[PDB]
């Protein structure tokens, strides 16, 4: 007579993530109207690319100094959006909530010394499983890009996406200290009456940038 | 890629500009109605709750994430665990009504009750934040209330959520050089 | 459309699923898309 | 010669350093006459038109961080203000002109952005301030920022006496170097101007 | 061999408003004929509109008599369907019902006086956010509207929709007292040996009120 | 708009007679048929309950909105929660029926029995309300009887409704001027 | 309908579903949309 059927076990608990839509309960309501709203985002990558956020180098500054001295270096940081460089930035910000990712990280110099102020600065990009560059020299031999200050204040460089792996964690193992994906290294070729003054940094998205697999893993 | 500094015209540089070849992108997980569709679990008054957004924790993902937004737009759906009937008042109802049965009601099932709910605030958008007040955010901006006897786990879930005006949203702060918390591993 | 996904069509009108919206009378991406890309320089080899 | 000349009614503001405006959001104000208002809504447009403000002094020994905030609108004693206090509902953009006049030869930068609903700012998230709708003011290039941004917000219109939808804020990102030849200090001030306001609903007179 | 299917949880509680139907019982009936029964209404708004109904006034009266003082204030009122002069209406009656509404009260002044008295009344409105007028110069700069009494004794006067948001609640909030919704204020301009003559007054919905989200908030 | 004031024909004037413009309405809400059909709770008798309408408290949404009309007509729905089995007579069926199990009669499952039942009462249309004598309305307007060894909670739902002249319909009586109830808040 | 809402066609005749109507040989709707508006006045500008 009815329709027989097998109520089958090992299903049809509730999954907090599962794609079934829940039984309505009270109807037909109409919604105000919000057509041509501004500012809507539909992407959170799209949001991370548009608008670059600043990095944080140590004394908790956005910029980097100059410096009249010997040494070279003006910051050199472990290519991880778990870096306390990245601490900050809205990208970092949003990877926490995603165990893996692949792709560009653009990261944007913008000079800020006096008219009279002139720097050549470089970036290079150390791969794992060497010790990084402590001299622009060395480094040289790396995928590295070189600049100088102008007219145009700032400067765009992407960091490469290089990987054995197709996709890349997001998040350090406190087992592993040897950084796994490499460096990204700054360094001060040379500057002109420039001592003290700023470079300040940001960072985004490129085209290329993807984050997978979301994940609450506490994260404040 | 050189350019203008102030000008905040976005400024993407592709890996083309030292040779390589941009890839393929591929974002779905990062999308909004996609990423706010999971269910969240706040952590509810004994009987009476209002179902405030808010009330999800700052830190969790939908709760976080769902603060990037200073409008957001999203139909609800509750998932709740309580004894006795659960009966949900909508939006701008006395507190009074929670005792009528014949406001949507939902008998006691094992071993929870799961419904979706109509956005029904008379704004047309919500906000995560309100500069009425320099917590202190309009009681208008709600998705009703619900009471049992005891409620005990409720859960939302955002249903077409919509978003705008992005604002900043922020890791945890790592002392060491890495933020080096235990992978899971084989 | 979102985080849903089956291939049978919807049990209940649509009316009586989610509240039905109203037209009267996008930005970030479009913004994203307007990146201006490449080089201001005078390239070369 | 990078000139710019606005203009909002009889008022103008020249430029010689311009950089280009911004617009925050949208680059057109939406749908204005809604059902919320039965049709009684209606433009003022002498409401729209420049007025100026301080800020703050951007001194030396400021460090990075030092914001300062501008609810908008604000204590205004012509036109517009009058308005706040005449009509009960009204919506209107901003369009925004920081100035920060130092010299060639100062050095580091402000960043000037329009936050809405702003009512206070902590201060490891003034580190991702580039989301909202800023310009860079660097001594070096330009001593103007400009930014245009639609009326935004949960309601159509808005009642100004109890609700600020937009917050001004001027930051200091890298700190001013007076070096040899750059200005001591640097005032900055606002040029501000309301942009298609619409207004609804008298008030009774003051009496 | 037979369909499989998984029995989920979280699902098929008997929900007080679900629209699923029931199971029948005992069928094949046939209701006697009720086609082209007079009086039927199909929507309570219908009635709403078609059908205004008093105002009550102090000591429980529908008419406000004129006033033979320096006053010149016949009656103000809260706008809230809630409001106490409300309170006998059809139009209140049925928005208890409502957690919120929208759009144009109707609002019918009959004057009743003998053929010689005469007398000119105004209606003002005055939004929120402002004391309300306690004169008529004053409320003159209000949306206010003026008439005279003559051979035609009624005049209908819209209270127009206007609020910041799209609905607004039918409910006043113990918390709130300085009304959100504004108010408003009959005066009147002159009379001419008038004095003692009622002016009744009625309310109605106009053809775009309208009432949503039913909610039954005990309501007696 | 002034009009004529005796004559009752319905004047209603739009905001456009001040410079403005109507807006859209839409009703669904409060469509007879709509809100009507909702489950309202009566309080039983412990056996024998006859299905009348008018048993629903007239303070109800269900209840004090049925009474508007005074004449009505609707398809019933009961969903009831009892012990032992229930047993539904049609109307006018002699009392002493309703121990037959051949009628109607529902074998008990957790947690409550709904079922619907035709209108089956031999007059065209229901009446709220009959001057037969100036409670006291004609035995004959009910949609049957139920009984069990123990109803505990019985819940009527109105189907189809049609209802016919309107009769008044009261709000709560406030003492100040606004009826100030505590609204449901974040 | 009514405050049914489910695009599935009922699994029950109809004769057993409710009870079947059945002619013999919508006012108030009529009354509200007879109502005047407007103006008896002569307008002026």
């Amino acid at each position: 007579g009815i329709f027989p059927v097998a109520c089958s076990d090992g299903y049809g608990g509730l999954v907090t993530t599962d794609p079934k839509t829940a039984d309505p309960a009270y109807g037909k309501v109409f919604n105000p109207p919000r057509n041509m709203l501004p500012g809507r985002f539909t992407n959170f990558l799209d949001v991370a690319e548009a608008c670059p956020t600043f990095l944080h180098f140590e004394g908790d500054v956005p910029y980097v100094t100059t410096k009249t001295d010997s040494d070279r270096v003006l910051a050199q940081f472990d290519l991880s959006l778990a870096a306390k460089h990245m601490s900050n930035t809205f990208l970092a910000g949003l990877a926490q909530y995603y165990t893996q990712y692949s792709g560009t990280i653009n990261l944007h110099f913008m000079f800020t010394g006096p008219t009279d102020a002139k720097a050549r600065y470089m970036i290079a990009y150390a791969p794992p499983g060497m010790e990084p560059p402590k001299t622009p020299e060395a480094a040289a031999h790396c995928i590295h890009a070189e600049w100088d200050t102008g007219l145009n204040s700032k400067f765009t460089f992407s960091i490469p996406y290089l990987s054995a792996a197709d996709y890349t964690y997001t998040a350090s193992d406190v087992a592993e200290t040897t950084n796994v994906q490499g460096w990204v290294c700054l360094f001060q070729i040379t500057h002109g009456k420039a001592d003290g003054d700023a470079l300040v940094v940001l960072a985004s998205a490129g085209k290329d940038f993807e984050l997978r697999l979301p994940v609450d893993a506490r994260t404040q | 890629t050189t350019s203008a500094g102030e000008s905040a015209d976005p400024v993407t540089a592709t890996v083309e500009n030292y040779g390589g070849e941009t890839q393929v992108q591929r974002r779905q997980h990062t999308d909004v109605s996609f990423i706010l569709d999971r269910f969240v679990k706040v952590t509810p008054k004994d009987q009476i709750n209002v179902l405030d957004l808010m009330q999800t924790p700052a830190h969790t993902l939908v709760g976080a994430l769902l603060r990037t937004a200073t409008y957001y737009f999203a139909d609800l759906e509750v998932a709740v665990k309580h004894e006795g009937n659960l009966t949900w008042v909508p939006n701008g109802a006395p507190e009074a009504a929670l005792d009528n049965t014949t406001n949507p009601t939902a008998y006691h099932k094992a071993p929870l009750t799961r419904l979706a709910l109509p956005y029904t605030a008379p704004h047309r958008v919500l906000a995560t934040v309100y500069n009425g007040e320099s917590r202190a955010l309009p009681t208008s901006f709600n998705y009703g209330a619900i009471k049992a006897t005891r409620v005990t786990e409720l859960l939302y879930r955002m249903k077409r959520a919509e978003t705008y005006c992005p604002r900043p949203l922020l890791a945890i702060h790592p002392d060491q050089a890495r933020h080096k918390q235990k992978i899971v591993a084989p | 459309s979102g985080n849903t996904g089956s291939i049978i069509n919807n049990y209940y009108m649509q009316q009586y699923q989610n509240s039905m919206d109203t037209q009267l009378g996008d930005w970030f991406s479009k913004l994203a898309s307007s990146a201006f890309s490449g080089l201001f320089g005078a390239l070369l080899a | 010669d990078r000139i710019l000349t606005t203009r909002n009614g009889h008022t103008t503001s020249t430029t010689q350093s311009s950089v280009g405006v911004t617009y925050g959001y949208a680059t057109a104000e939406d749908f204005v006459s809604g059902p919320n208002t039965s049709g009684l809504e209606t433009r003022v447009a002498q409401a729209e038109r420049f007025f100026k403000t301080h800020l703050f002094d951007w001194v030396t020994s400021d460090p990075f961080g030092r914001c300062h905030l501008l609810e908008l609108p604000t204590d205004h004693k012509g036109v517009y203000g009058y308005l706040t206090d005449s009509y009960a509902y009204m919506r209107n953009g901003w369009d925004v002109e920081v100035t920060a006049v130092g010299n060639q030869f100062n050095g580091g930068c402000l960043l000037v952005a329009m936050v809405p609903e702003l009512c206070s700012i902590q201060k490891r998230e003034l580190y991702q301030l580039t989301l909202f709708p800023h310009q860079f003011i660097n001594p070096r290039t330009n001593m103007t920022a400009h930014i245009t941004v639609p009326f935004v917000g949960v309601n159509r219109y808005d009642q100004y006496k109890v609700h600020k939808p937009w917050t001004l804020v001027v930051m200091v990102v890298a700190p001013l170097t007076v070096n040899s030849e750059g200005a001591p200090q640097i005032k900055v001030y606002a040029n501000i101007a309301p942009t298609n306001v619409h207004v609804a609903g008298e008030f009774p007179s003051k009496e």
